[PDB]
């Protein structure tokens, strides 16, 4: 179809299981854009309803911190996912360079994080996958917008029913539902958001273990602390919305709307 | 010690 004509390929950005990311050009355009290029020769039943879903998800979402689906295109044996080009590379880059942020930038950051999750939510998607990686940067400029990125784990969810979707996500952003192999719907990206703003207030995660079954008791147990040093100097105010989205019981844990009124993020 | 590392994905159980 339409890719070989219009787009030229470049460097490659990451790569996946039967999919690579690359910038491309739209040449007579002469404007960038990342192509998500999934290989479709002898692909399951399940594997065209997951590239669908991933498609349909992404055509979904419009939000200034949602990174936007330029086009999808179907040619012989490939997919291309287009999106709009973020040049300031991932959040996760950011954190290990200045260490940790500020609780004035971590607000922000998080403040734009959880406006995402909250359209989503309200779209009725549930990402699963959320993580500094998964975050990108408008620009290399510090204040740059953060755009959620990689809804290849992103599910459908009708209103509030929650059910078992499966197991999925990245070890240190896992919910304690989902190890429990227990009902979940969007209360996991939350979670996630709990880790995520623990990353950026002190400059690593409130469950690590070099064994993978040990951090999965840690977390299904929230057994997560506020060691010195790096906590000594950190509001209570911080450490209570940390301890509201790091809430055990999904019913009890705080929503992105409740989170966006909290004092340390509204209040700011 | 706690370290901030990159980790990949699942989509089901390992
Ligand atoms: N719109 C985009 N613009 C720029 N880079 C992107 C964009 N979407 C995804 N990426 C990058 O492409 C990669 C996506 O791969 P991913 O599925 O997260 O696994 P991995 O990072 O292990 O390769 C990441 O490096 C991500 O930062
Ligand atoms: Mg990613
Ligand atoms: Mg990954």
């Amino acid at each position: 179809t339409r890719f070989t004509e219009e787009y030229q390929l470049f460097e490659e950005l990451g790569k996946g299981a039967f999919s690579v990311v690359r910038r491309c050009v739209k040449v007579l355009a002469g404007q960038e854009y990342a192509a998500k290029i999934i290989n479709t020769k002898k692909l399951s039943a399940r594997d065209h309803q997951k590239l669908e879903r991933e498609a349909r998800i992404c055509r979904l979402l419009k939000h200034p911190n949602i990174v936007r689906l330029h086009d999808s295109i179907s040619e012989e044996g490939h997919h291309y996912l287009i999106f709009d080009l973020v040049t300031g590379g991932e959040l996760f880059e950011d954190i290990v360079a200045r260490e940790y942020y500020s609780e004035a930038d971590a607000s922000h950051c998080i403040q734009q994080i959880l406006e995402a999750v909250l359209h989503c939510h309200q779209m009725g998607v549930v990402h699963r996958n959320l993580k500094p990686e998964n975050l990108l940067l408008a620009s290399k400029l510090k204040g740059a917008a953060v755009k959620l990125a990689d809804f290849g784990l992103a599910i459908e969810v009708e209103g509030e029913q929650q059910a078992w979707f499966g197991f999925a996500g990245t070890p240190g952003y896992l919910s304690p539902e989902v190890l429990r192999k227990d009902p979940y719907g969007k209360p996991v990206d939350l979670w996630a958001c709990g880790v995520i703003l623990y990353i950026l207030l002190v400059g690593y995660p409130p469950f690590w273990d070099e064994d993978q079954h040990r951090l999965y008791k840690q977390i299904k147990a929230g057994a997560y602390d506020f060691p010195s040093p790096e906590w000594d100097t950190v509001t209570p105010e911080a450490k209570d919305l940390i301890n509201k989205m790091l809430t055990i019981n999904p019913s009890k844990r705080i929503t992105a709307a409740e989170a966006l009124k909290h004092p340390w993020i509204s209040h700011r | 010690r706690n370290k901030l590392r990159r980790q990949h994905s699942y989509d089901t159980f390992v």
